[PDB]
RNA sequence: UAGAGAGUUAAACAGUACGUGAAACUGCUUAGAGGUUAAGCCCGAUGAACCUGAAUAUCCGUUAUGGAAAAUUCAUCAUUAAAAUUGUAAUAUUUAAAUAAUAUUAUGAGAAUAGUGUGCAUUUUUUCCAUAUAAGGACAUUGUAAUCUAUUAGCAUAUAC
RNA sequence: UGAUAAAGUGCUGAUAGAUUUAUAUGAUUACAGUGCGUUAAUUUUUCGGAAUUAUAUAAUGGCAUAAUUAUCAUUGAUUUUUGUGUUUAUUAUAUGCACUUGUAUGAUUAACAAUGCGAAAGAUUCAGGAUACCUUCGGGACCCGUCUUGAAACACGGACCAAGGAGUCUAACAUAUGUGCAAGUUAUUGGGAUAUAAACCUAAUAGCGUAAUUAACUUGACUAAUAAUGGGAUUAGUUUUU
RNA sequence: CAUCUAGUAGCUGGUUCCUUCCGAAGUUUCCCUCAGGAUAGCUGGUGCAUAUAAAUAAUCUUAUCUGGUAAAG
RNA sequence: UUGUAUACCUAUACAUUACCGCUAAAGUAGAUGAUUUAUAUUACUUGUGAUAUAAAUUUUGAAACUUUAGUGAGUAGGAAGGUACAAUGGUAUGCGUAGAAGUGUUUGGCGUAAGCCUGCAUGGAGCUGCCAUUGGUACAGAUCUUGGUGGAUAGUAGCAA
């Protein structure tokens, strides 16, 4: 499926050594096998390029459950793309007929973070968890966050 | 010094090297002479050189655009002397070649041009 | 892997190509979400485009003479390449060759004072004609002082 | 999809008529309306209607029966005769190469057709010329 | 003879001989066809005097007369009769050579049709059967 | 003997796309004609960028194109992207824009068109602006790639911050000796 | 055993190394040569053998004349019947206003195709051949003479210091 | 007296070479020369002949000052920008029309002449050819692969032939390039629909990405609805714009 | 004897087509490291940013700082 | 031998030129009555321009043509393009008992080269060019593997308890 016509086995026919030198030509494992020895003769290669290899920074969680730190998040940055496409500007008549009741647990999201630059319209967001700046820019525009599961 | 000889050219040696051997540099390429338009098209708006005798003037009498009059040229790809050389690895004043010949650069350019 | 098979449709297999693949305004009905691929070029006739009077009124010129133009002649054994590159070579090349032709006449005259034969055409056409064309510059001192 | 410059790049290296011929780098192509069999750009099959084909005969060994340009007024979806319009000069060599340079008031492929016609007439010249050779 | 090319040039060949593989005379297992020697000491490869020469590209033929036969023409293999008619317009620049596996029955049409179109063939009178 | 001709004697630009797309090489046919016959460096940028790879023609957002178009005295120019133009859902009101791009994304196509302005191809641009007048020539940010953050790692220097290659995230994954002052040292 | 002659077969160079029948290695034939790194080799030639390629008409002109044939839309034209092109116009379609492009109609000028006729050649039109100028001219291989580049050698017409 | 230098000074005799498909997609371009050309004097060999002098304008020298500028040494000498006449010399422009076998042929190689006819099937003439050789001769020329600072090596391998004979597949990642879509993306475990281990359609998930950090607990990216990193610098481009 | 087993080898040996272009290294640090790595240097490939100055960059002159070797004692 | 003099000889160096490549730069893409060029009528300048009638060149594998310059050492190594082998998908209105593959060869060639085409001779039923995609893809070496063979040597090896 791969070429070989473009591979270099086909260009080294027939030059003697096949890419590898007269002198210290291709032998089986001349530094060892795999990640060994990372503290001895491959020391420099493991720091640089991999610092933080060899040690132990700690707290052993026997049986992590990744269904505990789940929390899908969403910035204020988007947040208006969730409500449909033409209500974007159909409310900026100007006519404040609408704070959109958004429920993020029906959109798969659990926290509302706040990176934002949000517009001046009210919303009614219903996330599980809060960012503090999220609830400080939605209150600044006449909105809520209904603290709901 | 030991890889070079130099000396002080005549007017006749300035002419014969630009007439017979003088090539010129046109947008990094080497272009022979064959007319005055190869010299004029590159040195008349900036400098005031249009002829060949212009280029012979501000090289021989070393003029204010000598920097351009001699970097316009290519290096003069000279022949080999007729009768050849003297030693090539002694000074001229030892028994002959490298360094300042000083007026005998003329006689050697007759052999090479 | 090659395009252009001869394909025969029927008509109810030609009605359904607007459902399978989409349309250029709407998406498809049967390939849910498929839009037709957009080309990188709508007009695509490079022959109409290269004519084309929006493009043609802004182009430069084809300026046309092609410069083959090589051989370097030697202007020390040529004269027609020396008098092309340096006019005023011609002026002194004439001014010394005319004086060299005048040194000849003063020599063959002053030698032949021991023979002094002619004065006609054979070995003294290039001698005794110009020895008596100094009467043709007797006029220039005499008749030109009327100004 | 409409252009010939697009059409060519889809075929310029594989079509049924391309003849690669091992050394002189690309001169050949065998499609029935070429006039100088080369694969060039539009000395070619379909040009969408300046496909000029000078051919013999139909009555071999008569004359140069020219398959002409097929131009606009059918679609160019092709025949059961619909797209091709086929007119054939005869009678001479000098007075039908002028009534083929005259049927082509427009000049570009003309002189490929004035050399393909002048070589079809030569190709059936040995039935009158180059006799019994005593 | 037949239709000689288009005011023919005089072909200058850089060398006429071919290139012989090093030590191919010593062994009957070495063809003469050029292999570049890779060996670390090889006096051919290191281009010592007196040895067999190597093919560099200064030996390459003039670009005008590359692939021209001695008779002036480039070559065009012909495999059947319709392929010969491609040479209707190329007979000032091309030969025609009938493919070795074209039979005697069908080579007779090809040499026939190439006097009409005035194609100069390179192998006429081959696989005849010059009888009836 | 003369001196001395290593590199980059042979320049390592591109002179052609590496690309067997026929619609792309028809635009190279235009723009070699357009560059050679109108010697605008607009048309030489379009040609040279039409040769480029998928890196070196990064995407560009619908919100970065709407915001480069607050260029003053330019109410009528064309946005030229030799590259793609992606939709931005963080942009709530699309302005009235004229966009020339190789690929305009599909949802970027409707939000430009419902505003409504122009999506053009580079031959609808060669007719409207053969010299690139009324044009905003914009590209994407090249080194926004994730791959660029990994160039290149060797701790000791307070410049470094250069992203090691590592299979998972968490402790147990390259976070102790050399990352942490209570394990060896900090890098 | 077999050899030789027959014989079968399309063929025994298919007869049990039974398709093909390579190389190594040599018996015989044939052709040159042999004390000359041990041979073999490279380059440039060489004798012998063999092989390959190569004139299509004038100077200081794809000539004046003169002959010959034949289309019988052409012949110059006039007339007719068609088939498309190009450029106008219009309608229905796409892309709804123009724009474009596609069919379906019409229009004009100029061409081309087949038919008839001051005429079949009415002096023209197609198609062939001897007849002038400076030559067999063209071709290749030579010799000559002149030109230009790069180059070698040799003489001496005067000036200055 | 000699030496050095300069003047297409000039002349003589050689040698080797001569791209060039002038449109298998751009003028044979300009220069210059030669042919009919109102005159009138002054000479010339006396031949269709030949020379000279006489026309304006623009310079440039030589000369005679008067300025001026500025310097080796200054009794003077050199020098820059001038001026005007005195003057005596020299170049340039004022050659239009038609024609012709006179330069760059815009890497020019082009001519006169000799030899030889590409015969219906097949000779011959000229030039060329290590075709695989053989003959002859002069120059060159050690045996390859290999490890090596160094191999012809008294380093190892190889008597000769034919066939076989050594950088792959896979998992994972990286960079690069191709391609598709693009805040996405990827159906490929399955299920459908049938035409057949393919192709077609598709639910719900999931991976990777879009949000990180921290040992962990927490926490989580500025008032851009409008500032691409905010600001600055270096900045290709833009009817920008003067 | 058969299998595990094609056990492993920083070691010897071999590693199969042509032309074109560019062209090394025997040094650094570190390693139970000294017939070997990893590391940096040297190499190539692939680009990209800038083509009908006053951008800079590298051996001399100038200005300045530095030096304890030859010589000197 | 020391010190000199002229005149020669000798590189793959240097100069010029022809040719190959590589590098770097530049040109060219209205074909519809597009561009020219030579004549032939009129506006008019003296002359040029325009309409008209008299022959050609140009559909430049836009990956092509055209123009100009420089340049050339190479192990280990990298990279481009090219060539051999076998297949699969397309393709060539391909080839073939009127002789395919293979082999043999002083048949003639082409290619810088790997290699290719061709004639004849043997052979007897299959095979090739192109586009793509490939793979158990190219041998002189490995005291390589299998097989066959040569000298030594028809033997001073030897066949003598």
């Amino acid at each position: 499926m791969s070429n070989i016509k473009r591979k270099k086995t086909r260009k080294l026919r027939g030059h003697v050594s096949h890419g590898h030198g007269r002198i210290g030509k291709h032998r089986k494992h001349p530094g060892g096998r795999g990640n060994a020895g990372g503290m001895h003769h491959h020391r420099i290669n493991f720091d640089k390029y991999h610092p933080g290899y060899f040690g132990k920074v700690g707290m052993r969680n026997f049986h992590l459950r990744r269904q505990h730190k789940f929390r899908p998040e969403i910035n204020l940055d988007k947040l208006w793309s969730l409500v449909g496409a033409e209500k974007f500007a159909e409310l900026e008549k100007e006519k404040s007929t609408k704070a959109p009741v958004i429920d993020l647990v029906k959109f798969g999201y659990y926290k509302l973070l706040g990176r934002g630059h949000l517009p001046a319209r009210p919303v009614i967001v219903k996330a599980k968890y809060f960012s503090k700046k999220a609830e400080d820019k939605i209150k600044k525009a006449g909105g809520v966050c209904l603290l709901s599961a | 010094e030991p890889y070079i000889t130099w000396g002080y050219p005549n007017l006749k040696s300035v002419r014969e090297l630009i007439y017979k051997r003088g090539f010129v540099k046109h947008n990094r390429q080497r272009v022979p002479i064959t007319d005055n338009f190869v010299i004029e098209r590159k040195l008349r708006q900036a400098h005031q050189i249009q002829c060949v005798e212009d280029l012979v003037h501000e090289i021989f009498t070393v003029g204010p655009n000598f920097k351009y009059a001699s970097n316009f040229l290519w290096p003069f790809k000279l022949n080999t002397p007729t009768g050849g050389w003297r030693k090539k690895a002694n000074h001229y004043v030892n028994g002959g070649d490298f360094g300042n010949r000083e007026d005998q650069i003329n006689r050697l350019l007759r052999k090479m041009v | 892997g090659h395009v252009g098979r001869f394909v025969i449709w029927t008509e109810s297999a030609f009605a359904r190509l607007n459902d399978l693949f989409g349309t250029w305004k709407k998406p498809s009905t049967l390939k849910k979400g498929y839009n037709l691929p957009q080309p990188k070029m709508a007009n695509t006739d490079l022959s109409r485009l290269l004519k084309s009077e929006e493009i043609r009124k802004v182009l430069r010129d084809p300026r046309k003479r092609v410069f083959r133009s090589v051989r370097r002649l030697n202007p020390l054994t040529n004269v027609r390449q020396l008098i092309k590159l340096n006019p005023y070579a011609e002026v002194l090349k004439r001014r010394a060759a005319l004086a060299a032709e005048k040194r000849t006449v003063a020599k063959v005259l002053a030698k032949a004072k021991k023979q002094n034969v002619e004065l006609a055409k054979s070995h003294f056409a290039n001698v005794a004609t110009k020895a008596a064309a100094n009467r043709a510059k007797l006029l220039a001192a005499r008749k030109k002082k009327v100004a | 999809a409409t252009s010939s410059h697009l059409n060519w790049l889809i075929i310029r290296n594989n079509n049924a008529f391309l003849l690669k011929k091992r050394d002189v780098k690309k001169p050949f192509s065998t499609e029935p309306n070429n006039l100088a069999s080369v694969s060039s750009y539009r000395y070619s099959g379909i040009v969408h209607k300046k496909t000029l084909g000078v051919v013999p005969a139909a009555d071999k060994k008569g004359f140069t029966a020219v398959l002409k340009k097929g131009k606009y007024a059918q679609r160019p979806a092709k025949n059961t005769v619909r797209v091709d319009f086929k007119a054939g000069p005869r009678r001479s060599l000098k007075k039908l190469k002028n009534l083929l340079i005259g049927s082509k008031y427009r000049k570009d492929l003309t002189q490929a057709a004035l050399r393909r016609a002048s070589a079809v007439l030569r190709s059936q010249k040995p039935a009158p010329v180059k006799g019994k050779k005593a | 003879m037949t239709i000689r090319p288009a005011y023919r040039p005089k072909i200058v060949k850089k060398r006429t001989k071919h290139f012989i593989r090093h030590q191919s005379d010593r062994y009957a297992k070495l063809s003469h066809k050029w292999r570049k020697p890779k060996g670390i000491d090889n006096r051919v490869r290191r281009r010592f005097k007196g040895q067999y020469l190597m093919p560099n590209i200064g030996y390459g033929s003039n670009k005008r007369t590359r692939h021209m036969l001695p008779t002036g023409f480039k070559k065009f293999l012909v495999h059947n009769v319709r392929e010969l008619e491609v040479l209707l317009m190329q007979n000032r620049v091309y030969c025609g050579e009938i493919a070795h596996g074209v039979s005697s029955k069908k080579r007779k049409e090809i040499v026939e049709r190439a006097k009409q179109l005035s194609v100069r063939l390179t192998n006429p009178n081959g696989r005849l059967r010059s009888q009836e | 003997g003369i001196d001395i001709n290593h590199k980059y004697d042979r320049k390592v630009r591109r002179t052609e796309p590496k690309s067997q797309d026929v619609y792309l090489r028809l635009l190279v046919k235009l723009y070699r004609f357009l560059q050679r016959r109108t010697n605008k460096k607009f048309n030489r940028i379009i040609l040279k960028r039409l040769f480029m790879s998928k890196i070196n023609r990064p995407p560009l957002s619908l919100q970065r194109i709407a915001r480069f178009f607050k260029a003053a005295n330019q109410p009528e120019s064309t946005i030229v992207v030799v590259g793609t133009v992606t939709d931005d859902a963080r942009l709530l009101v699309v302005p009235k824009l004229t966009v020339c791009a190789l690929h305009v994304t599909q949802t970027a196509r409707e939000r430009i068109l419902k505003a409504g302005g122009e999506v053009l191809t580079f031959d609808q641009l060669a007719l409207r602006s053969p010299t690139g007048k009324n044009t905003l020539l914009l590209q994407g940010r090249r080194t926004a790639r994730t791959a660029c953050k990994h160039f290149g790692k060797a701790p000791g220097v307070p410049h470094s911050h250069t992203r090691p290659y590592v299979r998972s995230k968490g402790r147990k994954f390259e976070r102790a000796r050399g990352r942490r002052s209570s394990c060896g040292y900090k890098k």
